[PDB]
């Protein structure tokens, strides 16, 4: 239930086998989003480890879950859909003809 | 060796190494790294400069 980059950086500071186990236990779409943000070496190592995953002990699973719970932060109401790009376009449409000329200029510039 | 005195001049005082202060700085760096990661939701990198 978290943002891909935050979870990626969170599990990045872990052993690659632990990363692979978590990604297997995570959602497929979320794991794919997380793996796309990893470096090539770490991504290759994780893909190799997932291809040879043999199961984890229940005690190790419980300890991993407890550690992940401890590492949690104030994730309540994580992220927020307010606006962007589309709102910028709406604001540009509400700005003068000369102002939208300046807009074409700066946007091409960036 | 003999030099003229200037009231607007001052010298240094050798070296005053504080290993305990450096250890405290490293511990504070660890704690602050944890706190900043908790706050900004991103992993920071804190390097302790020379005292």
């Amino acid at each position: 239930f978290m943002e891909p980059q935050s979870a990626a950086d969170l599990i990045r500071d872990e052993h690659p086998q632990i990363i692979a186990t978590i990604l297997v236990h995570l959602k497929r779409s979320q794991a794919a989003d997380i793996l796309a943000l990893f470096d090539e070496r770490l991504r290759h190592d994780v893909m190799l480890r997932i291809a040879t995953f043999g199961g984890v002990q229940p005690a190790a699973l419980a300890e991993l879950t407890e550690v992940l719970n401890g590492l949690l932060d104030g994730q309540n109401l994580k992220r927020s859909k307010m606006g962007g790009v589309r709102t910028a376009a709406e604001i540009i449409n509400l700005m003068k003809t000369q102002q939208e000329e300046a807009v074409i200029t700066a946007v091409r510039e960036f | 060796d003999i030099r003229p005195y200037d009231p607007n001049t001052q010298r240094r005082v050798v070296r005053e190494r504080l290993q305990a202060l450096e250890i405290i700085n490293e511990r504070f760096a660890r704690q602050f790294r944890m706190g900043l990661f908790n706050l900004l939701r991103r992993s920071p990198d804190i390097t302790v400069g020379a005292i």
